[PDB]
């Protein structure tokens, strides 16, 4: 009875999650490798453990109830023990713990056992050492060490030299035998020599690697010596008393001295015995400064009232005071030994209380200050009071920076400097601004991240919004590929790569049908029904508690964007859009329809539409007309704004009706008899029409809350800006420019979504003196390795040369950048060929899939990977067939004798020739040759795959020249990978950030190459490499490492997850604030360096 | 276990080498304190026994490499997943004699060195050494070496 | 005030048995004991606070004055 | 009504610093006690910031690796 | 509406910013918001919810006193 008073007058206990905070804590992060996985029934985390949960540490515990299945649990707690072997050896270093937190990558990015644990156990670490003589010096020293270690390189040995080093062991190892079988009384020589069965290899230190160190002196007080080695003050004193037999009987006081900061001389025990006895005094004199160390003391509360020192410092501070009336504490001190007549104008006064001079009382206490031991030497210091490279020196606001391109005079060139090699839209916020005053304005509502205001621009908030849907299209795209894990075992993948992608089309049919039904029959208040088949119920499941459909159409109606309240909601909905691509593939297969059927096809859908409103037959024709011509622009990827601005831009009449409701069922008749319907050109995939309708409402709404609610005045803004500069055209070029990629509309350039990278600008001087700007000069010199490694890999080889010599020539590098950029191929004419090639194939076509399948580990990290070289190799094949086609039509007879293999006339060339003259721009071929010449090049495109999959040369292009450099290339590609997987053997995260640099860098070095060359300037490693940064800054080169760890709507999570974390750190730094934890958080692109020197070291090594 | 040889008469070059070991051996088992200490993994011992422990998880790890001078020199190698993997091998008597050629080019590179430390880089599947000074301060002399070869 | 909150402390489940001799307030006082040492001091003060009103109860009158006179209390 | 609540949260100041700071130090280094609050009242003011922009923003939040932060907000 | 992170520059060369300035205590600035708004809402529950007529109704009322400056203050 009593206790039930107690308890109902208690408060309810805190949650078991309240507690463990900073600890256990964004699971899509964290599953990518377990995603195709199917899920089973009724499975149930903690009921399967039982009593196996009481050996984890509360935060493996948190790892290991994510799974859905046995197989699933299996596989994480498999995972989970070589994530303690790892970290075990690691321990045997407390400092390099610390590093852990910032170079491993399945931290840092996504998928390890933990993050925030590791982060706070690591700034725990840093704080207890320091009890080098501050927090934040703790982390940057960590990671300047471990990074310092000159690697070795193989080398071909002779045999002979190796077996007589092996002999020697051995021998030197046997002399600890007992000897008690075949005693030395039964010994005798062998008739025959031996020799030991050893490798001909050597190891040799490499010689390219720089000799990288941190500075961590710049904002403290410090002793520079011949202005290298560091060490301390109460270090260096001892040293120079020991090797000081030359020192007047002065050595005395350097003894008690020694028994009482930072240097740096630019073998210690030597350093010292290359100085003139003179100098060597000077050290100790300036060493004499130790009161500031005492003299700060006593200000803070650190000697509280401990004797003699109080004491002394306070008659130091009456003595500053006294001399004002009659005639802080650094500067007095400080006086007192830079300066001659200073001294000299004490002695003529005495004290006001006590006998002696003014100046004599004075001394009395500094050699307790810097001695300690109460009230003689004061003769030793009196002498030692009367040009040498000894100096003090006050902290200074620039730090040494050992790259050359960061070197600038003063603090706010440096801080623009190095901002702009980190991210990319730097440099586009800095140019605009170049374009007057009005620019200036509407420059920082489109593209800056403000950190100091509430006021931000449209991308921050675009961003924001972005990511919101993404968290909800993942849940949607493990169920699809969960769909096909079974009846697809990845050996099976590899053998039908052609029928393999009819089995996504089904399935993206049937749900995409089943959804039409459900969203009808709720909107008028019927009753759902399942279907018959187990997968669509699943799919549909995964839909409506996916919930991003209310979150979208609740999102757009927020803040009024436009006509929005028209569309009308349910958890089935799903838009609506018309496709381009199944036109003309339709078309193409039969020949018995032309143009003049389908736009008789609209207009008699028109012409019933609009009856009420007395539509002359004109008008219909016209529209059926322009429902044509705006549908090719929308498959050759020409579109762009200024076109939608009446509403929204996912209606197909109102993009008609503003360029100046169907049936969808009614059957119309052509002239051959054939029977057709507009409900044969739908969309149907579903993945493919979500990202795309997410993509441009977040870009909708994040313009909205920057101040456009409707574009009608936002291009009037814009208008109006141009026209202040002195050259308007190319203002408005730029501005429609970024407009369009804010939109998430193709420019035709090949360059990473605007989203991913930020525009931070704010306080340049707290940014200094927090330490970012050595660790950014470390990562930046690695670059120098790489690319010099890759510039002597293509000069070694036979391919090598020839391929870095087309790159010079005048008469064909502008052909070859053309081809790598991928400028020709994006957007325009020839962009169906990348579109066949696209989605019509899949890894198994790369031929080296199989070649590989087994050494890699045959897990998701290989599937993952390999769609990223399928996507890199399919630009490159495409941009070679449209070169070689505007060749031939240029008039090159060697092409046309090639071109004609395929199915060219005189007649089609003919045609061809007249075309181009009279219009070179051509956006899109005419619709008299289109289905001919397409078909054309989609045959060559198909054969070119099969012969090349080896990496060789077919007979019948032996013509081309640039052919001669991109054909072979997948060769030379695969030597480096044979090499690491020599190395390393197992397909981590650390041999995946090197494999890919692997394959990615050398284009990029060949682009640069051929751009230095046309401007008339000297290609040496180092303007290779300055080039590079500034096509590709750092932030841009971790975008690999993540396109190459997850593929789709898992990328675009991880990409924008790491900005914003730097983002929210780098603003608290600005503050005022610098807490090691924000140090740590604002530097993710330190992650790539440990891969960097796996992929660099590696391109030296000897077969 | 220190490798010093004379135990009649010595001089002070061998108590020199002593004091320097005895330092080395302290760290060494203040670094797997330290590190059993942070993954909660400590033994429910105190004193004498915890002390034992430490030395005997210590002493598995010690290997005395012959050549180079007299008295030879001490190492303490890292903690490894799996040793054949790296090492090549389980048993230390031929470790030791593979580190002879390594450790006497070491210190022919860097007479000043006094004493050296080993330690195993995962990531690029290398084996790095370094000179260490008194008070758990490291020096500025290091090398490198691929584990292939040492295989 | 400046005693440290106690992880998943509770103060009912604490007492056990003893919770048998208390006079319906005192138990009031003592459950806001958020750990072992408020516990152990509010026990403490619960004893003096018995000591001296057994003094003042020798006489009747006294009990009545001290409503208004004890600045513990009001 | 206001100091009924803003009560709770000066105890939780108080209880941050209970240790690392006994009476007996609290009585010999005056001086540089002091900063061991301005110290905490800043973090404590710049996480604040933080979480207001971006809660009125849709984003999400986070929480911070010094355990006192994260009570004190709490 | 300030932007509190532009840096400035003033003639020595020292850089200058007005974040430096900006209060930090939390406490102290819980207590004196609290103290001002509570002040405010008693005095509008009497029947002054704007100070600006407030104002009017002391001037007026001082002026009745044989010695308006006294009641006034």
């Amino acid at each position: 009875n009593p206790s039930a008073l107690v308890q109902a007058m208690q408060k309810p206990v805190a949650s078991v999650t309240d507690s463990f905070k900073a600890t256990l804590s964004a699971k899509a992060l964290r599953g990518v490798e377990y995603a195709s996985i199917p899920t089973e029934a009724g499975f149930e985390p903690s009921k399967a453990l039982g009593d196996s949960v009481s050996q984890y540490t509360a935060d493996e515990l948190e790892f290991l109830s994510d799974a859905r299945s046995s197989a699933e649990l299996a596989q994480r707690r498999s995972q989970v023990q070589d994530t303690r072997n790892n970290y075990d050896a690691m321990g045997q270093n407390m400092l390099t713990t610390v590093a852990a937190s910032m170079l491993d990558v399945d931290m840092v990015i996504g998928g390890g056992v933990g993050a925030l644990s590791k982060v706070s156990r690591a700034t725990r670490l840093a704080v207890g050492l320091s009890a080098t003589i501050t927090p934040l010096d703790v982390v940057g020293t960590s990671v300047g060490i471990a990074m310092s270690a000159i690697p070795g390189i193989r080398k071909v040995a002779k045999a002979e030299q190796v077996q007589q080093g092996a002999v020697r062991g051995g021998v030197n190892a046997a002399e600890d035998a007992a000897g008690t079988v075949v005693p030395p009384k039964d010994v005798t020589v062998p008739p025959v020599r031996e020799v030991p069965e050893v490798q001909p290899i050597k190891t040799v230190a490499d010689e390219d690697y720089p000799k990288i160190d941190i500075d961590t002196y710049s904002n403290k007080e410090h002793i520079e010596v011949g202005r290298s080695l560091k060490t301390t003050v109460q270090n260096a004193v001892l040293a120079v008393t020991a090797l000081g037999d030359d020192l007047p009987e002065v050595r005395a006081l350097g003894r008690a001295l020694g028994a009482s900061r930072a240097e740096i001389f630019n073998t210690l025990s030597d350093h010292v015995r290359g100085m003139s006895t003179y100098e060597k005094t000077i050290l100790l004199h300036e060493a004499a400064h130790a009161k500031t160390g005492r003299s700060i003391r006593a200000v803070e509360s650190g000697a509280v009232s401990d004797g003699v020192v109080y004491e002394a410092v306070q008659r130091i501070k009456e003595i500053q005071w006294y001399v004002k009336a009659n005639v802080d504490t650094h500067e007095f001190i400080s006086q007192l030994f830079n300066s001659e007549h200073f001294r000299d104008a004490l002695r003529s006064v005495k004290m006001p209380g006590s006998d002696g001079t003014l100046l004599s009382n004075l001394m009395k206490r500094v050699v307790t200050l810097f001695t300690g031991k109460a009230p003689n030497a004061f003769d030793a210091t009196l002498q030692a009071f009367d040009p040498a490279d000894v100096f003090l020196n006050a902290p200074k606001a620039t730090p040494d920076l050992q790259s050359k391109v960061l070197q600038a005079p003063n603090v706010i060139e440096m801080n623009n400097k190095v901002m702009g090699a980190l991210n990319r839209n730097f440099s586009l916020y800095e140019r605009l601004k170049s374009f007057g005053y009005k620019a200036s304005t509407l420059a920082d509502q489109l593209v800056v991240d403000a950190t100091g205001t509430e006021a931000n621009s449209a991308a921050h908030h675009a961003r924001a919004a972005h990511l919101a849907s993404n968290v909800s299209i993942v849940q949607v795209d493990d169920a699809f590929r969960q769909a096909l894990s079974a009846d697809w075992p990845l050996v099976q993948r590899l053998r039908h790569p052609v029928l393999y992608r009819e089995a996504q089309r089904d399935l993206s049919q049937k749900v995409y049908q089943q959804l039409a039904e459900n969203h009808d029959r709720f909107l008028k208040g019927q009753s759902i029904q399942p279907s018959n088949d187990p997968r669509v119920n699943s799919m549909v499941d995964a839909f409506v508690n996916s919930n991003w459909a209310k979150d979208e159409l609740a999102r757009v109606k927020g803040a009024g964007i436009n006509g929005a309240d028209a569309v009308r909601e349910s958890p089935y909905y799903l838009p609506r859009q018309h496709s381009g691509n199944k036109l003309n593939d339709f078309m193409r297969n039969n020949r018995q329809v032309t143009k003049d059927d389908i736009v008789g096809m609209y207009t008699e859908q028109f012409s019933r539409m609009f009856q009420q409103n007395g539509i002359t037959p004109e008008t219909a024709r016209k529209l059926g007309a322009k429902m044509f011509d705006n549908m090719q622009d929308q498959a050759a990827h020409v579109q762009g704004y200024r076109q939608s601005i009446a509403g929204m831009s996912y209606d197909d009449i109102e993009n008609t009706l503003e360029a100046l409701e169907f049936d969808m069922t009614a059957q119309y008749t052509t002239k051959s008899g054939d029977m057709i319907s507009p409900s044969m050109f739908v969309n149907n995939d579903v993945m493919g029409l979500m990202e795309g309708y997410s993509r441009r409402m977040s870009g909708r709404v994040g313009l909205a809350k920057a101040g456009f609610p409707d574009l009608r005045d936002a291009v009037k803004a814009i208008d109006e800006a141009a026209a202040e500069a002195q050259d308007p055209a190319a203002a408005l070029h730029a501005f429609d420019n970024t407009m369009n990629q804010i939109l998430g509309y193709p420019t035709g350039e090949d360059v990473p979504d605007i989203l991913r990278s930020a525009s931070i600008i704010g306080g340049a001087l707290n940014l200094a003196n927090s330490g970012i700007y050595q660790l950014a000069d470390m990562s930046l010199m690695l670059q120098q390795f790489g690319i010099t490694k890759t510039l002597k890999a293509f000069g070694s080889t036979a391919f090598g040369r020839n391929a870095m010599d087309v790159a010079k020539s005048a008469e064909f590098g502008s052909r070859l950048q053309d081809v790598i950029e991928a400028r020709h191929v994006l957007s325009g004419k020839y962009r169906s060929v990348l579109t066949h090639l696209e989605d019509n194939r899949d890894i198994g076509s790369l031929g080296v899939a199989h070649r590989y399948v087994q050494q890699m580990g045959q897990g998701t990290r290989f599937v993952n990977g390999m769609e990223f070289i399928r996507r890199g190799q399919a630009k490159l094949v495409s941009g070679l067939i449209a070169d070689t086609v505007d060749d031939a039509i240029a008039g090159n007879a060697s092409a046309v004798t090639a071109m004609e293999r395929f199915g060219l006339n005189q007649q089609l060339l003919d045609e061809l020739r007249k075309a181009t003259a009279a219009n070179p721009d051509m956006r899109k071929w005419p619709d008299s040759v289109r289905m001919d010449i397409e078909a054309v090049t989609h045959n060559m495109a198909d054969s070119i795959v099969l012969e090349n999959r080896l990496g060789e040369i077919p007979a019948w292009m032996q013509f081309s020249s640039v052919g001669k450099v991109i054909l072979p290339y997948m060769t030379f590609v695969a030597g480096a990978w044979n090499k690491i997987l020599r190395r390393t053997a197992k397909l981590d995260g650390a041999t995946g950030v090197a494999i890919a640099l692997a394959y990615q860098m050398p284009l990029v070095t060949l682009s640069s190459a051929t751009s230095i060359a046309i401007s008339g300037k000297p290609v040496t490693p180092e303007s290779v490499a300055q080039r590079a940064l500034v096509q590709v800054p750092m932030m841009s080169w971790a975008g690999f490492a993540v396109d190459f760890w997850a593929n789709g709507a898992s990328n675009n999570l991880a990409a924008l997850a790491l900005v914003d974390r730097m983002h929210a750190a780098m603003s608290s730094i600005a503050s005022g604030e610098t807490n090691p934890e924000s140090l740590i958080k604002a530097v993710p692109f330190l992650s790539i360096l440990p891969g960097m020197r796996l992929m660099g070291a590696s391109l030296a090594d000897d077969d | 276990m220190l490798g010093i040889q004379s135990w009649v008469f010595t001089s002070d070059a061998d108590e020199k080498a002593a004091q320097a070991r005895v330092s080395q051996v302290n760290s060494a088992m203040n670094n797997e304190y330290v590190y059993n200490q942070q993954r909660g993994s400590l033994p429910a011992l105190v004193g004498d026994d915890l002390k034992s422990w430490l030395m005997g998880k210590v002493a598995s790890r010690t290997v005395r490499v012959k050549d180079g001078t007299d008295n030879g020199a001490l190492l303490v190698l890292p903690e490894v997943g799996d040793k054949q993997k790296v090492f090549g091998s389980t048993d230390n008597g031929i470790i030791e004699s593979a580190l002879t050629e390594s450790v006497t080019n070491f210190k022919k590179q860097y007479p000043q060195a006094t004493t050296v430390q080993m330690d195993y880089d995962p990531l690029t599947q290398e084996l790095i050494f370094q000179g260490v000074n008194a008070e758990n301060q490291l020096g500025t002399t290091r090398a490198s070496i691929p584990a292939a070869d040492f295989r």
